[PDB]
């Protein structure tokens, strides 16, 4: 079938054909009825049909009313989930021609609300049902959004109950007029017209009553086949999306409730089946959570706890005041209280007793069902109104609540389940039930709860792993005792574990606060695996299991089969490790305990704990505290998840005070230019912008489209400050003179040199404005410059504000350390925080810091004692900082104040004349040129003397704290004004900063591309509120949406959830206005074309575009960009010799072959970096160097040779990628990787892949045709470099059109080369 | 110093009461001083409703150590007296029922003080459409023989009934008609069956049999499992022949041979 797809492609649809047959709509009648529907959907052949470009290319631009049919329909919606699914743009095509979208999707509903099994199969009606989510969930796109508006509007009421819609418009009767209006407009449009709005108005409440139809239509114990229930589960995940988004719930609700499919899935024998409707059992528990929600639909608001509570006495009063107006035995129930008839237990036991008709009659009267005519009986089960009416009367629990009873940890039963941790293998054929975050969000709860959740059960993969690794190395084995036939290296067998903490839970909670335990371990291993186990320190997070194996000693451990029969995994629950215990019974200079055995004391889950101990308790469990006998540890680095968790929970507990102008840009509705600095009411008008500017002509230069007025018109007096208005497109310049600091010339502040753009210039205005500043820069747009740049602007125009740095890694943080260092900031305000090797020239952590404040002290201190020495002053007393203070406000402002009396109160001479500080700056004044200049000399000196009696004030804290962590804790609340840190040190300390009271004013952040949404979110509230208001003043965030996401260890978690988005990348995706860097500054414009087109407007700088070390070529290579079609060696192209381990022989050999030749010809090895698209090729290459060059004296060793994923932010002068994949296009289809493998090269970029398996991808077209632009053999000079790019090579050019060759031509070059040199290293 | 400067600023906050809490903070901050500390909250909770008195009450319903609160008192009761007056009527931001009636609820340790207060704080706290039922199954569930539960039940009749001088006012009659079928005949059947249960008194047997009649006879049986396991001394035939009388009259056919057949083994010396 692939060769009759793919002779299909090329004859009437495939891209690189110049010539393709007329369209036929027969081709797609054929193509969809022997190969989607003959293969039953086969996955290979829908995505085969999409890489393609089946719909791009024939489907969608032939398709036509008259031509439009079941097979064209179910095709387009085929080729979008596909795109969908493979996480591609699937609306290019339908935004290029719009033309028959609205018969499209008008002819895809009419398809879906066609009658079960009839035209329409059920597999093609939960694809269209997915089809129909994914629309709803593109709501951003113009075409389908006019389009959806119809079907999820207010007029769709018209599908709720008369007496419900009546019930609703007295509820909010400001809407009983806006639906006459609607109904003057059902007058105005002609029968055809207003019949469609008809049915688009009913096709919610049509699609909901045949997924009700479907749902009885599944047997109870019978056998049932899956179409039904993976259409249940689509159609529930559906109306799941649908509830979430605020523009669909708003009137969706309402027929929702009207509609009682809660009831009836929760009533259906499908929900009941244990192994079949256990997904579908999750998801209409989270379709519950979301239709109980605590928000307003027409107010969008967060409902508080009083307007809950409300709400549920108004429908309890509701209720009794019918029942006692029309039933007489519930007269009782219409006159006690809410509360006592408001439990589920007091409504059953009211309510349960009276027959069905009576309920019936009860929920006429409750506008929930239509009345029961006299002498009827009711259709629906007893079992169905009881329950309405319950769910509906019942009291509900807070989801505040519902959250706090959840336990960090997740146990046995979760760390297996693959519906809500699904494993590396996910196709995305199934649904998962788990949130997604792509635009907006219902409230801050709702995000909270989506985040905390999702990276819960992300987290939890990589723990089953790392348990099932840990166990299966253990070799558990029965012997009615487990015995254990191997080791494990961070699992133990349990010794000892006892609970030996119950505390008293607070009131209220029903959870004990605290529940500690004392597990004894015995420490029989290696030295190196005792000082690990004994490197656990607090906050470790370690895994108690309890296994009761199966097999018999000896017996073959299986990975691949199911791990928990296999080693009898019983229990699995999680602790956090409070401390080690020595021989004092003290929980801990660490001391050496003795013996093998060691003891640490762990808090267990006291949510976890309770439930455990009420199934004892009630169900006659046995005692799983009690079964653990062995306990597992891991990475530290990749055990944080309880810390994030718990971050989320308190963030989720506090009143979440985030800035006004961001609540609602979080939350992904209203206005995205509420946050800019020109909508800002507090935008300041003359900012100081003294060291942004160079000269004049930069700075008119920076604002091409403003007019400069200078409040000076001397040339030689243009430090420089804007002014901005508010004719309006003119900023008044005035230049500045600095205040002197003093008679000692260095001690002038250095200025920083980089000659900004005018895109720049506008990104450091934004961030010196209040509001968000989204900056989006290319790969060497100067970002860090920049970013820098504010930093300083807004420390030096505003002193008394807190600057907070978040990075994602230690190198954007030792990266803006080397930048600040250059400009004119004091060090002993600056803090970086972390719990690693020093990247910087000075210290710039606490323990730094302790230093440096205690040494500048000293010398403060000594500078102190000479200046009383040189004022006559008699003591040969060493002072302190308070006694600093005290000899300054007595002497030196005494002789100050007295000085400025006698001048300030005028010769040029007796200004001289009456400086007290002569001697004192004897070392280093007057000039008896002007009054003017001597009066700024001498401010200048008593500037220096102040600052020194500043400085020695803020470091007498280092005095009044004796121990360092005090010092660090006083330097980063008061002493700094800026601290740095990274996303992840955030997330962990964000407790103890609140709890010490850490505060900021404003905020930058670098690489936000990089960051999780949760882990952008968790910066903005590290401190508490103020006054009742957000502190926060700035919030600058600089990334590239363009560049490598966040890492999703699981990639089911991105494909499904897409928990990969980041908080950048979502603002930009909003539509938040960001400023785009368009001059590159370190690499040759030739390559920087090859991902610059991805870029807006991203150019070059003119460094880049006139240095001579950007336009000299390739020693030894005809052109500075290669790409090299490597075929088939020995009769294997892409190879796997792991399970996804993927390299390529020919291509591996072919890179070190180059490799070989650039240093054979004298090019730097080290300068030479080897990227390549898989783990496993990396891997081949490596041992391919290490079995090739191995103590070769004339070829060395490259700098790196990793993937492209791991070489993000840095770069060589010359780079040879691998894309062995040649079989599947792959992970390279992500546009964002190939703009990071393409800019990643600095002078010469070398690729070796299938040129033809790229050519036909789509994504990576406007880099391939370009990369094709060129030969795709190996043009080479190995007769050379001071030769021109452009200018004709004096040598000669070999052309090497095969690895074999290349590797032929290598081994005569070095056996040339070791007979004519020889090298000595040793 | 500063002990002259605290007292200086709390003087001179007797026109402005602007920097009297940021006073209080630098020397709360900056000094352990639980007589001071004890005047900066009396100085916040001199505000209107709860301006910084919330904070104070719950930086003084904290206790984390033990110093602070036994500085001018020592009763243990004195910081759940100042949870109980914040649960009082005021303008915090919430602060509604959660730590305070939590902590009044499981560490009580005081009759009908926690429970009056926690009745109250659900009755208004904030229109309490909900809480007020809840402060009533509270008192149905805990009520240690007192009269608090009875006040609780006067308390909803009288709010309907106010706002009628309707529903409402029907419910508040109905309130009121069971409060007053809340006649001490309840009360002291309780006492005979708390008290003199375990005394093996015949005299309560017949007393607790007295309260429950011939028309409410669940309550018939309710007396049978007072009449069940838990005895008495030298006096059981006389309890077993009135719950024979009293079935008897439930038709003398069920739950008649069955008892005299569980009767001839319970020949104990009980």
């Amino acid at each position: 079938n692939a060769e009759f797809v793919t002779q299909l492609a090329c004859k009437y649809w495939a891209p690189h054909i110049k010539k393709k047959s007329p369209f036929d709509i027969k081709v797609i009648e054929d193509i969809y009825e022997k190969e989607i529907v003959k293969s039953r959907f086969a996955i290979r052949k829908i995505m085969l049909l999409e890489f393609s470009q089946y719909l791009e290319n024939y489907l969608w631009m032939n398709y036509s009313p008259e031509v439009s049919s079941k097979a064209y329909l179910m095709s387009i919606c085929c080729m979008v989930n596909e795109k969908f699914r493979e996480n591609v743009p699937a609306w290019e095509i339908f935004k290029k021609k719009p033309d028959h979208f609205p018969f499209f999707f008008k002819h895809i509903l009419k398809a879906a609300l066609a009658e079960t099994d009839g035209e329409f199969s059920l597999h093609e009606q939960t694809v269209l049902l997915l089809f129909l989510d994914h629309c709803f969930n593109s709501l951003e796109v113009d075409l389908i959004r006019s389009q959806v508006q119809q079907l999820i509007s207010l007029p769709m009421w018209m599908g709720l109950q008369l007496a419900r819609l009546e019930l609703e418009l007295k509820k909010t009767p400001k809407l009983r007029k806006f639906w006459n209006l609607i109904k003057k407009n059902d007058e105005k449009m002609d029968p055809e017209a207003r019949e469609q709005a008809y049915q688009e108005r009913r096709f919610l409440s049509q699609l909901i009553q045949k997924f009700i139809s479907v749902l009885k239509s599944v047997p109870l114990s019978e056998p049932v086949t899956m179409d039904k229930v993976h259409y249940c589960e689509r159609f529930i995940e559906l109306m799941i999306d649908l509830e979430a988004l605020l523009p669909t719930r708003r009137w969706f609700n309402t027929i929702l409730d009207d509609s009682h499919l809660l009831v009836h899935c929760y009533l259906s024998n499908l929900v009941r089946r244990e192994e079949d409707g256990h997904l579908f059992s999750q998801l209409l528990d989270m379709l519950k959570f979301y239709t109980g929600f605590e928000i307003n639909d027409q107010t969008g608001n967060a409902l508080t706890e009083n307007e809950m509570t409300t709400i549920h006495y108004d429908r309890i009063t509701s209720l009794q005041r019918a029942a006692f107006a029309h039933f007489p035995e519930l007269y009782d129930f219409a006159l006690s209280n809410v509360a006592e008839v408001d439990t589920r237990e007091s409504l059953v036991k009211f309510f349960g007793p009276l027959s069905s008709n009576t309920l019936h009659q009860v929920a006429s009267y409750l506008c929930l069902l239509p009345t029961l005519p006299k002498n009827e009986d009711t259709t629906f089960d007893k079992e169905f109104l009881l329950e309405l009416l319950v769910s509906r009367h019942e009291r509900r629990i807070s989801q505040i609540q519902q959250l706090n009873q959840m336990p960090l940890y997740p146990t046995e039963k979760i760390i297996w389940d693959e519906n809500i941790v699904p494993t590396e293998y996910y196709s995305g054929e199934g649904c998962l039930a788990l949130p997604k975050l792509n635009l907006q969000f219902l409230t801050l709860h709702d995000y909270l709860l989506r985040n905390f959740n999702l990276f819960r059960l992300e987290s939890t993969y990589e723990i089953r792993q790392d348990i099932e690794d840990s166990v299966s190395r253990m070799k558990p084995w029965q012997s009615g005792g487990v015995v254990f036939g191997g080791w494990a290296r961070m699992a133990q067998p349990i010794v000892a574990f006892t609970v030996v903490e119950v505390a008293k839970p607070n009131i209220g909670e029903n959870w004990p606060t605290r529940v500690r335990a004392d597990v004894t371990i015995n420490l029989n291993v290696r030295d190196h695996i005792k000082d690990e186990w004994e490197g656990l320190r607090k906050h470790d997070v370690c895994f108690l299991i309890t296994v009761r194996p199966t097999k018999p000693y000896g017996t073959k451990f299986d990975r691949r089969r199911p791990f928990i029969e296999q080693v009898g995994l019983v229990y699995v629950r999680g602790c956090e490790i409070q401390g080690m215990l020595d021989d004092k019974g003290r929980v801990i200079p660490r001391p050496n305990l003795r013996g093998e055995s060691r003891t640490f004391r762990v808090f267990l889950d006291p949510n976890q704990y309770q439930q455990d101990m009420t199934n004892t308790i009630q169900n006659g469990a046995e005692d799983v505290y009690e079964t653990f006998n062995i306990i597992m540890r891991r990475k530290p680095k990749e055990n944080n998840f309880k810390a994030v968790l718990e971050t989320i929970r308190n963030l989720m507990n506090t009143d979440c005070v985030v800035p006004d102008w961001l609540h609602d840009i979080i939350l992904g509705y209203g206005d995205p230019s509420s946050a800019h600095y020109s909508k800002m009411p507090n935008q300041i008008a003359t900012l100081d912008f003294n060291d942004t500017f160079l000269s004049i002509e930069h700075l008119k230069a920076s604002f091409p489209g403003h007019n400069v007025k200078v409040t000076v018109e001397d040339p030689a007096l243009q430090p420089f400050r804007i002014t901005f208005p508010v004719e309006a497109k003119t900023l008044i310049v005035e230049p500045h003179v600095i205040p002197n600091r003093g008679p000692y010339p260095y001690n002038q502040p250095k200025r920083n040199t980089i000659q900004f753009t005018h895109t720049q210039i506008e990104a450091i205005r934004a961030g010196m404005q209040p509001g968000l500043t989204m900056v989006v820069g290319p790969p060497g747009t100067g970002k860090t410059d920049v970013a820098v740049q504010i930093i300083s602007n807004i420390y030096h125009n505003f002193p008394e504000q807190r600057t907070l740095i978040v990075t994602h890694s230690n190198q954007a943080l030792n990266q803006l350390f080397e930048k600040i260092m250059a400009l004119d900031i004091d060090e002993r305000h600056l803090l970086r925080l972390g719990h690693e090797e020093l990247e910087t020239e000075k210290d710039f952590s606490r323990y730094g810091r302790v230093n440096y404040v205690l040494a500048r002290r000293i010398e403060l201190l000594e500078e102190v004692k000479r200046l009383q020495k040189s004022l006559g002053v008699p003591g040969d007393a060493s002072y302190t900082c308070e006694t600093a203070g005290y000899f300054f406000l007595y002497q030196v402002m005494s002789r100050w104040e007295e000085y400025i009396s006698k001048v300030k109160n005028p010769d040029v001479t007796e200004v001289s004349t009456f400086f007290p500080f002569h001697e004192y700056f004897a070392n280093a004044i007057f000039k008896g040129r002007s009054y003017e200049e001597d009066m700024e000399i001498a401010e200048g000196c008593f500037r220096h003397i102040k600052k020194i009696f500043t400085q020695l004030e803020e470091f007498r804290a280092s005095e009044l704290l004796r121990s360092g962590l005090d010092r660090s804790k006083y330097l980063l609340v008061k002493e700094a004004k800026i601290i740095a840190m990274t996303c992840t040190h955030a997330a962990l300390k964000r407790h103890d900063l609140v709890k010490l009271g850490f505060k900021y004013d404003n905020i930058l952040m670098e690489e936000a591309a990089q960051i999780l949404e949760i882990e952008t979110f968790i910066p903005l509230l590290l401190q508490n509120p103020q006054d009742g208001f957000s502190r926060l003043k700035r919030w600058i965030m600089i990334g590239d949406h363009h560049q490598l996401p966040p890492v999703i260890k699981n990639m089911a978690f991105q494909k499904y959830s897409n928990m990969e988005q980041s908080l950048f990348t979502r603002f930009v995706r909003v539509g938040v206005p960001t400023v785009d860097l368009d001059a590159q500054g370190r690499a040759r414009a030739s390559l920087c074309n090859l991902y610059n087109w991805r870029y807006k407007n991203l150019g070059n700088l003119p460094h880049v575009q006139l240095l001579p070390e950007f336009s000299t070529a390739n020693a030894g290579l005809l052109y500075d960009f290669q790409l090299i079609n490597v075929e088939d060696f020995q009769g294997v192209g892409e190879s796997e010799p792991n399970p996804y381990f993927y390299q390529n022989l020919g291509e591996a050999e072919y890179v070190v072959a180059l490799f070989m030749y650039m240093c054979l010809l004298g090019y730097p090895a080290d300068k030479i970096s080897i990227l390549t698209t898989y783990n496993g090729q990396k891997h081949l290459i490596r041992d391919i160097i290490n079995r090739r060059c191995g103590n070769n004296p004339l070829i060395g060793r490259p700098n790196k040779v990793t993937t492209v994923d791991r070489f993000q932010g840095q770069q060589n002068d010359y780079i040879l990628l691998s894309l062995v994949r040649t079989r599947a296009v792959g992970h390279l289809r992500d546009v964002r990787r190939l703009v990071v493998a393409m800019s990643r090269a600095r002078l010469g970029l070398y690729i070796f892949a299938r040129v033809s398996l790229f050519q036909n991808c789509f994504e990576l077209t406007p880099a391939f045709s370009q990369l094709t632009a060129r030969p795709l053999h190996l043009h080479i000079i190995p007769t050379e470099t001071t030769r021109k790019n452009g200018e004709r090579p004096s040598h000669e050019v070999q052309i090497i059109k095969n690895m074999p060759q290349m590797a032929n031509f290598v081994y005569n070059m070095y056996m040339h080369l070791i007979q004519t040199t020889h090298h000595y290293h040793q | 110093q500063h002990s002259r400067i605290w007292p200086l600023y709390l003087r001179f906050l007797r026109s402005h009461p602007l920097p009297e809490t940021a006073v209080r903070g630098y020397r709360r901050f900056l000094k352990l001083s639980p007589e001071s500390a004890e005047e900066y909250i009396e100085y916040l909770k001199s505000s209107d409703r709860l301006d910084e008195a919330a904070q104070r009450l719950a930086t003084v319903v904290n206790d984390e150590r033990f110093v602070s609160k036994a500085g001018k008192s020592n009763y243990q009761l004195w910081h759940e007296l100042c949870d109980l007056i914040s649960q009082n009527p005021d303008k915090v931001q919430s602060l509604n029922v959660d730590a305070i009636i939590r902590g009044g609820l499981t560490r009580f340790t005081d009759q009908l003080g926690k429970l009056w207060c926690s009745l109250a704080d659900y009755y208004i706290r904030s229109g309490h459409f909900e809480k007020a039922r809840d402060v009533y199954e509270e008192a149905i569930r805990t009520v240690m023989t007192v009269r608090d539960f009875t006040q609780v039940f006067d308390s909803y009749a009288q709010f309907e009934e106010s706002m009628i001088a309707d529903v409402d006012l029907e419910l508040r009659l109905a309130r009121f008609e069971q409060l007053i079928s809340r006649r001490p005949l309840l009360l002291n059947s309780v006492l005979l069956r708390q008290n003199p249960h375990h005394v093996h008194e015949w005299h309560k047997r017949v007393a607790l049999h007295q309260g429950r009649p011939r028309e409410i006879i669940n309550t018939y049986t309710e007396a049978v499992q007072t009449v069940d396991p838990f005895k008495a001394t030298g006096k059981p035939h006389t309890l077993w022949v009135a719950f024979a009388k009293f079935y008897e009259d439930n038709g003398q056919l069920d739950d008649a041979r069955v008892i005299l057949e569980k009767a001839t083994k319970v020949n104990f010396k009980q």
